[PDB]
């Protein structure tokens, strides 16, 4: 065993192109719209909640998240992936953050911290 | 033997009425042997005062290491770090070291630059903070101190008040300690003044 | 702690700090380290606070009974000797002293003994016991003469004091200040060293790394 | 240190004093002996107060994240079950003493945990340098269906006995009130049994009474533009 | 080793260290050079533990020297000694630390300004107009607290040296040999050869 | 500490005192020293309470993670697991244990894992600070095959003289019955055994 | 192994007058984090006009000023009846603590008085009988935070003139009795707030020409 | 130097308006073993006193030799030792604080506390202490070795200043000692449920009860106690 | 060792093992531990076996002299000798003694004076490493006023348990029976009180 | 103290002893004669703990007077050597020892000849050509077993000292800030006042 793709997955093509990171964005556009709107005392985010049969119960289905008190997310592509970004969000929170600082991250650094989970999926072996 | 006795040194700090107070003695000793009148305790990133009493090879070495990590702080925040958010950074710092620990008693010192709010803290040389309203006391005459603070101190003291009473204040508790005195620094701090005054003291 | 004691042409100059600590607590800065044994003899405090009273006093009632039964000034070598012998009894039991027997008879002239609770007793000319000997030792070594004036003497026995009382941790207070002739000593006052260091600063110049 | 904690009818109290002491000397007077772990798990700590704190922030920040992983309120035998195995494996070097209380969807729970990893069910219990003169109170006043306001009072005056005959415990009482089907209401500073009577005498100096060698400005800005 | 001391007056440092090794019951040898040139202007005086001395002052000359073809460029007394308390402040925490005290002599090319820090071997570091480590500092610093200006020239800083050292050899127990003094300012580092 | 496991006709029934000490301060009067590591497998434990819990909430780890794979454990099991923990980590333990469970196929059975971290099948079993006081008392008295009211009196007489005369015994009798029928817990205080 | 000596806390405090002197104590005697009186006198008036507080191990302390007043009876006695002077009351007790030179009286001691001319005097001594003639002293467990308190209040440490900064010293004016007790009390209720072993209540014994008068305090009994 | 063998526990007391209370358990144990069941720790001096002992037993059982001979001695030669010339609670006390300190003074302690509780010629109520060190005090409550953490805090509920003294009945005050006395019964490992009190008034003078036992005691609530945490059955 | 004394009707017996160790060694298998004082005060000895011969040598003495000038002494009396060298010496002592005697005014008592040199009447005394492992059985089977046959069937029974169970005792057990009719010495092999 | 050297020649016996009194610090004296004048053809040196040493030499020379005069007779060095073992043998085994070791250095005036005696605190006595106490030996020995000769003239005899001493002085680590050196032959005992 062990895993032997000590390798990077993604690469650049002849035409400068990141393959991977292309096809990814192409799942993204097949996925369900969600948005987001920032008024001057609140933000909104919003999704829809589409049902893969009537016999399932979509409210056990949480495609809008909490990260932090103050710090909400959705997305749009694979729900699977989204779900794991999420626990590790969650923890980045905490383990970067409020166990140094005593406090819940600011929302650009906790996008920060996301981001850079997502850019290491891209680079990493 | 003793580590946080070896060098020896107090800081003070006071709260007053929209201002706070932090000072220092100046002496760096071997034990009996006085070897520097110039070590000053009392240092600040950005706004937000720190001082360091106990191991002075520790003092340098927070001090480096506080500058260290506000910078870092500044460049990803875009902004200077407050002091209710540094002194849980020096409580996690401190007590990330809880089994080989540096032999200090911080405190910190400063302004909230939004709430305007002043604030005070202590800190053993394992984290446990200490968030008192009134004064903060730490190093080899702390005892001298917590008499002189909790006689000489009154609430809401006016920046040239609250100068007179801390100065007083620590002056008086280093002269009754072998290991203090050779100077001392008070820091006068105001939402957007700061001043400091080095004081005339016995040098023996 | 610092104490000295030297002989010179006019006698005896003996000078002491003021402080006393238990640990880094300053627990005096008001000691008597100079005993008066009697108007004739001094003895210098250093070691055991209660060892040095107890025993110098005692010492002026042996000295008071000798000159009772011999009609004579007891000698400063006899008065020694018998506070060496003294502690010598006692050796083993931990008694802590270190003293300058400090006197000026006919028969010898200023003589000084250091006196010490291992038994030790020592004459000699210049003697500085305590924390901060090593400093004074410095100011003494470099600036002494026999041929000295009781004035120059005074200030030389003051400053070395204060050199140590700088430095040494342990060391401050007050200097007191002590001249042995051979009609008694005399009392030369009681000087603070924080009014003191300022003061020499200025007039000396030295302590250019002390900021005033 | 005197800490307790008291079940009763719908719920459970704890409470303590507010005094930090390194050796003989008082280090703070309004010491805040009761930590959140969640919002309705609540404990109070004694022995080395960095520890107690540390452990509890640990404990607190999983117990949150595995609330939400669990899309369930956190459970006080969580807790209890991650202090004593963080505890137990570091041997007693941690030394945090704690009473840990809450409510949960299971119900009500009152446990105790010592710094080597043993833990303790109870109806009342009090840990502490004053936790003999509080377990007095409580063995001498302590009946089965207390009610919430008996028991307030029974905890409140454990830590008085506390406060009152331990040189380790002393200025105010602190509780913490945690009910089934409501909120944890902290209730900081309950009592207030030691202020300060006024000095004889006001130590404001004279204005220009200490000695200023130098006077500076100190640059606390960042670099200026132009 | 035993004696090692500094002094910086208007335009140079001075550093004076024992000669004396003792390996217990005999001394060995009496012309050691307890120092070691860092680069062009800044000098190492050490003492402490056998082994030790040697081992952390060859250590420290091969990392400056290491900077200084890296970067073509010599690093200022203030940051090579800043270099150095951190390796006796990582060090004091080690498995087994570096017993060695040190005083760091050097002229600031950029500054135009002598400079001396002494630094223990917990990594205190203190920047001073002279300095000792051991007992040296008990018998000399009352001399240099007295004579010291801050304007002295180079022949001077040598005569309060020469003093410094007859009052160690009147008092001191140990027979350390006599010393070695080596100058540092703006031309380098030279050796005084008749003290 | 007075804990004991006797085996009788219909099984096996595990008793304890429920005093816990620091010193001469009891900490506990109302302890729980009977723990259940399965349905009809429990322990008494005695020495060091931070290392029994450790050790028997590992045990219950291991032989819920058993049963899931391979069907109820047996008693036999179940003190292997615990000699296995005491034995490799003697070093660091101070416990105690005496293992007691009921199958259909074996009925009552009791070991004993003493603080080497041996295991010493028996037909009873006593422990802690309280049974030096009861080993001549124990042995005149313990039958093999007794019925379940006889067993109950045996180790009530028996934990009635450990807590009389071993200061760090005391509080109340628990106890529990394991049997076909199923786990029965009994409790007995202070007025009832003290005048025994 | 047995341990001949304890620790009973306390904390004393004489200071001399100029024609008065007073010597005060908590009333709470301890050993280690409980309190075994709220009230157990520790200052004693010795006769002759002399008050005596010996701090530290009450057994040792109990013993001590036995011994003194046994003395002060002996003295006169011996001596037509003499009045025990002050200064001649300490050296006896100098005698008494130095003849346990090898196994001490666990106490610091202080006696206050009026010496020979009628001024305020106290002694201070150590363990083993060192001992001084002084203006201010605190003894016992909240010393180190009494003393420098006294300092800078009775003897203006310091503190400077306004407008010279710090070329004139603020000059060394007596104090009244009600002024001295002001600051006795201050420094115990200070001492209260800070050290565990300190508080219940404050004895003062002030001693005048009149004789000996008794003042008693509450402090916090936390 | 030594060290105690068998030992008794607390000695607890109070002072109330008319007289003083004193009680003790009749344990005499060796070590963890609870080895002697039949102690009386209280012993009465005349009628106006009782000497309350804790600690070693041999030691005790000496100083009440001691205390036996002081009775002796006393009515020699003396023909008012039963009015005027009796033994006061302070002179018994004095002695034995005497004795004390001497012995310790030697570096050979009896290894005791004790509480010598009485009424004096006057009528004042007498309560002092005194253990292996010589160390001596007073107050309104007193209690030795567990009862000084546990006792005490309840006792001073009842009688929290000299003032509280004259307020306090008789029957409030032995309610107190009774019910201290079942909370270190709970709470020392090394109490009896067995005790004597003693009571010396200064109208109805000594009452000595011995064979007393702890009552009303509450256990009930430890049959839902369960496991140590996560256990349910 | 294991040793008791038991009062009973008609006067008291005296019950002692046999075995004197050196560590692991026994040194002698064969002990009388059960030594005359006077005629009909006898005592059983444990501790230190110089300390307790050279204890029970000079109280035999003291009570000789004793009996010269006051006639007969009383239990209580040489109870008293045994504990004011206990106590006084207790520094430089390591013994434990039971005494027993029988007088015709008070007739049968016992003493027991442990480690401290502290004395404590009582009906029966148990003593020695030994009787550890017999305070359950004992409490439980001491009845006063039992007949001659019964207290040795009990001191036989408890001391064949503290045997049992103790390594530092074993061997014979050796009785001595004081009453009116005079003295009486019993020995009982093991191959008698092992089948018990 | 520290060193002190014996040396027995043809018509006279050379004692030297070390100047220094060092009280653990610092050198309080560099002028302390170690020795005593027991009676006009007998001199002890002596070195050892600090006060037993002065009052064990001092308590001998009262002894050795008090002979003197009441018998008008002057004891031989080997009667002398021979009182002082017996006082150091008394006293190894008393409370308090006298940690003291000496040389005895006297002219037989019976004889006509100088003797050396070495002995020390235990009250081991030997009679030697030559003798020292302490690391003393282990310095000089060496040379003193290639050039001694038990012909050699008094003048010889402190040249072969002079030789020591330096040798001390370059290989010891201790300052004992030189030696004096007094000679015992049929004259009595005399001081050289330049060494
Ligand atoms: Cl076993
Ligand atoms: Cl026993
Ligand atoms: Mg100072
Ligand atoms: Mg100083
Ligand atoms: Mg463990
Ligand atoms: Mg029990
Ligand atoms: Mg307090």
């Amino acid at each position: 065993m062990t895993d032997r793709y000590s390798f990077s997955l993604t690469t650049f093509s002849p035409s400068g192109k990141l393959g991977q990171i292309d096809y990814a964005l192409t799942a993204v556009k097949q996925g369900v719209t969600s948005l987001g709107i920032k008024a001057t005392n609140g933000v909104v985010i919003a999704t829809e909640k589409k049902s893969s049969s009537p016999l399932a119960m979509s409210e056990t289905l949480s495609k809008v998240s909490l990260l932090t008190p103050d710090i909400g997310a959705v997305y749009s592509g694979m729900g699977p992936d989204y779900r794991v970004l999420v626990d590790k969000s969650r923890k980045v929170a905490h383990t970067s953050y409020k166990r140094i600082y005593g406090e819940y991250p600011p929302t650009k650094l906790l996008v920060s911290e996301v981001a850079k989970i997502m850019q290491e999926a891209t680079q990493s072996g | 033997s003793d580590p946080s006795s070896i060098n020896g040194g107090i800081v003070v700090a006071m709260t007053g009425k929209d201002c706070v107070a932090i000072a220092c003695d100046l002496r760096l000793g071997s034990q009996s042997l006085g070897v520097s009148n110039k070590f000053e305790k009392i240092f600040h990133y950005g706004h937000v005062f720190l001082g360091i009493t106990g191991l002075a090879t520790d003092v340098t070495t927070l001090n480096e290491m506080f500058r260290y990590k506000t910078n870092l702080y500044k460049l990803k925040e875009e902004r200077a770090i407050e002091p209710e958010t540094f002194t849980q950074l020096v409580s996690s710092s401190l007590y990330e070291r809880r089994f080989g620990p540096y032999f200090v008693g911080p405190v910190v010192a400063g302004i909230n630059s939004k709430s305007g709010k002043p604030f005070i803290a202590g800190f053993d040389l394992i984290g446990c903070i200490d968030e008192a309203k009134d004064f903060i006391v730490s190093g080899t005459a702390s005892d001298q101190l917590f008499g002189m603070c909790e006689s000489l101190y009154e609430p809401n003291l006016e920046p040239e008040d609250l100068f007179e009473t801390i100065s007083q204040a620590l002056l008086n508790a280093a002269d009754r300690d072998a290991l203090s005195g050779w100077g001392a620094v008070v820091y006068i701090i105001k939402k957007d003044e700061v001043v400091k005054r080095y004081l005339k003291m016995r040098q023996d | 702690t610092t104490t000295l004691a030297f002989r010179f042409q006019g006698g005896i100059i003996v000078a002491v700090d003021s402080r006393a600590t238990a640990g880094n607590w300053v627990a005096s800065q008001t000691v008597k380290k100079v005993i008066e044994i009697n108007p004739f003899l001094l003895g210098t405090m250093a070691g055991g606070a209660a060892d040095c009273q107890f025993w110098e006093t005692w010492l002026g009632s042996q000295c008071r009974l000798h000159e009772l039964r011999e009609k004579e000034r007891i000698s400063v070598a006899a008065a020694s000797k018998i506070l060496s012998n003294l502690v010598y009894q006692y050796k083993g039991a931990g008694l802590s002293m270190g003293t300058m027997i400090c006197g000026y008879t006919r028969k010898e002239g200023p003589t000084i003994y250091y006196v010490d609770s291992d038994g030790t007793r020592l004459k000699g000319d210049i003697f500085c016991v305590g924390s901060g000997q090593t400093f004074a030792y410095g100011v003494l070594d470099s600036n002494y003469k026999w041929d000295l004036s009781v004035e120059d003497a005074l200030y030389l026995g003051k400053r070395s004091i204060l050199a140590a009382a700088h430095r040494d941790a342990y060391s401050g207070g007050s200097v007191n200040l002590y001249h042995v002739t051979e009609d008694g000593w005399i009392y030369h006052g009681n000087h603070d060293v924080g009014e003191l260091f300022w003061k020499v600063k200025e007039e000396e110049g030295s302590f250019n790394n002390v900021i005033g | 240190t005197t800490i307790v904690g008291v079940k009763f009818n719908n719920g459970v109290v704890i409470a303590a004093d507010t005094r930090s002491t390194q050796g003989p000397i008082v280090a703070d007077k309004n010491c805040a002996k009761l930590h959140r772990i969640s919002p309705k798990i609540w404990c109070a700590g004694a022995g080395t107060a960095a520890d107690t704190e540390a452990v509890t922030q640990l404990i607190g920040s999983n117990i949150e994240l595995h609330s939400l992983y669990t899309s369930r309120e956190p459970r006080v035998v969580s807790a209890l079950q991650m202090l004593k195995q963080h505890l137990f494996k570091y041997q007693g070097h941690i030394g945090a003493y704690l009473i840990v209380a809450g409510v949960d969807p299971t119900g009500s729970h009152l446990f105790s945990i010592h710094a080597n990893g043993s833990t303790d069910v109870g109806y009342y219990l009090s840990l502490g340098s004053g936790s003999l003169a509080a377990m007095a109170v409580l063995e001498s006043h302590w009946k089965q269906d207390l009610t919430k306001e008996e028991a307030i009072k029974l905890a409140s005056d454990a830590i008085q006995a506390g406060i009152w005959n331990d040189l380790g415990s002393g200025s105010n009482v602190d509780v913490c009130v945690m009910e089934i089907g409501k909120d944890a209401e902290y209730l900081r500073n309950y009592l207030t049994p030691n202020v300060r009577e006024e000095k004889q005498k006001s130590y404001k100096f004279p204005r220009g009474t200490t000695a200023v060698l130098k006077e500076s400005i100190v640059n606390i800005c960042d670099i200026q533009e132009e | 080793m035993d004696i090692i001391l500094g002094i910086r007056v208007q335009d140079s440092v001075i550093l004076a260290s024992s000669k004396a090794v003792t390996r217990g019951i005999s001394v060995l040898k009496d012309s050691d050079d307890k120092t070691r040139q860092l680069s062009p202007h800044t000098l190492m005086s050490f003492a402490g533990e056998a082994g030790d001395t040697v081992q952390f002052a060859e250590y420290i000359q091969a990392n400056i020297q290491l900077y200084s073809i890296r970067e073509d460029y010599e690093l200022s007394p203030q940051a090579v000694s800043s270099f150095v308390r951190q390796e006796l402040a990582k060090s004091i925490r080690s498995r087994r630390p570096y017993q060695v005290n040190v005083l760091i002599g050097g002229y600031d090319k950029k500054k135009n300004k002598p400079e001396l820090y002494q630094i223990d071997y917990l990594g205190t570091k203190v920047e001073l107009p002279y300095g000792a480590h051991g007992y040296s500092g008990f018998y000399t610093f009352s001399l240099l607290d007295h004579h010291y200006r801050p304007d002295m020239t180079t022949e001077e800083g040598l005569d309060l040296l020469k003093l410094c050292v007859q009052e160690l050899e009147k008092r001191m127990p140990m027979d350390f040999k006599g010393v070695i003094v080596k100058i540092v300012d703006k031309d380098g580092i030279r050796q005084v050869d008749d003290f | 500490t007075s804990i004991m496991a006797v085996t009788f006709k219909d099984g096996v029934i595990l008793g304890a005192d429920s005093r816990t000490t620091t010193g001469a301060y009891i900490a506990n009067r109302v302890t729980d020293k009977l723990t259940r590591v399965h349905d009809k497998i429990w322990c008494c434990r005695s020495g060091s309470a931070a290392d029994t819990q450790a050790i028997a909430d590992i045990v219950q780890y291991h032989l819920e993670l058993y049963t899931s794979q391979y069907g109820t454990p047996s008693t036999e099991t179940a003190a292997s697991v615990f000699k296995e923990l005491c034995y490799e980590n003697k070093d660091n333990l101070t416990a105690g244990i005496i293992v007691a469970g009921y199958d259909d196929k074996n009925k009552g059975e009791v070991y004993t894992i003493p603080l080497g971290g041996s295991v010493h099948k028996l037909p009873y079993a006593i422990a802690g600070s309280g049974s030096t006081f009861i080993y001549g008392y124990c042995d005149k008295n313990f039958r093999e095959n007794m019925s379940k009211e006889e067993t109950v009196d045996f180790i009530k007489h028996s934990l009635s003289q450990a807590i009389k005369w071993d200061g760090s015994s005391g509080g109340v009798i628990r106890m529990v019955v394991l049997t076909a029928a199923g786990v029965e817990r009994l409790i007995f205080y202070p007025d009832e055994y003290e005048q025994l | 192994q047995f341990n001949p000596y304890g620790d009973n806390g306390g904390t004393i405090l004489g200071i001399a007058g100029e024609d008065f002197a007073v010597l005060a104590g908590d009333t709470r005697n301890i050993t280690d984090y409980s309190i075994n009186s709220r009230y157990e006198p520790k200052v004693f008036d010795c006769g002759d006009n002399i008050v005596m507080s010996a701090n530290g191990f009450a057994a040792d302390g109990d013993a001590l000023v036995k011994r003194f007043k046994n003395s002060v009876k002996w003295y006169h006695f011996d001596h037509n009846d003499k009045k025990l002077s002050i200064n001649s009351a300490a050296r006896n007790i100098q005698h008494l603590l130095y003849g346990k030179r090898f196994f001490p009286y666990y106490v610091h001691t202080i006696i206050a008085g009026l010496d020979e001319d009628g001024k305020g005097a106290v002694y201070s001594f150590d363990p083993v009988g060192s001992y001084e003639r002084e203006q201010c002293r605190a003894g016992g467990a909240a010393a180190s935070l009494i003393m420098p308190f006294l300092d800078n209040q009775v003897n203006f440490k310091n503190q400077y003139e306004p407008g010279t900064n710090g070329k004139v010293k603020k000059p060394l004016k007596y104090l009244s009795v009600e002024e001295v007790i002001k600051l006795v009390r201050d420094s115990f209720t200070s001492a209260t707030e800070r050290h565990i072993q300190v508080g219940d209540g404050l004895e003062i014994l002030i001693v005048t020409k009149d004789g000996v008068r008794k003042e008693f305090y509450e402090l916090k009994r936390d | 130097t030594q060290q105690p063998i068998v030992t008794g526990t607390s000695v607890i007391s109070m002072k109330y308006d008319n007289g003083v209370i004193i009680a003790a358990d009749n344990l005499g144990s060796y070590g963890s073993l609870l080895r002697f069941n039949g102690v009386e720790r209280l012993i009465p001096v005349g009628d106006n006193t009782v000497v309350g002992i804790s600690g070693d037993i041999s030691d005790m059982q000496h100083i009440e030799r001691l205390l036996k001979d002081l009775v002796t001695e006393n009515a020699y030669d003396n023909p008012l030792a039963d009015a005027e010339e009796a033994l006061e609670p302070s002179y018994i006390f004095e002695y034995l604080a005497t004795v004390m300190y001497q012995r310790r003074s030697k570096m050979n302690p009896l290894w005791n506390a004790i509480i010598v509780a009485g009424v004096q010629s006057n009528g004042d109520q007498f309560l002092r202490y005194v253990n292996l060190l010589g160390v001596t005090y007073s107050s309104p409550t007193l209690a030795t070795g567990f009862g000084a953490h546990m006792a005490n805090p309840l006792l001073r509920k009842v009688v929290d200043r000299e003032s509280d003294i004259p307020k306090t009945t008789v029957q409030v005050a032995e309610e107190a000692i009774v019910n201290a006395m079942r909370v270190l019964y709970y709470r020392d490992a090394r109490s009896s449920r067995n005790f004597s009190l003693a009571i010396i008034d200064k109208n109805t003078g000594l009452t000595f009860k011995k064979n007393l036992q702890v009552e009303n005691m509450k256990w009930d609530f430890a049959k839902d106690i369960k496991g140590y945490g996560t256990q349910k059955i």
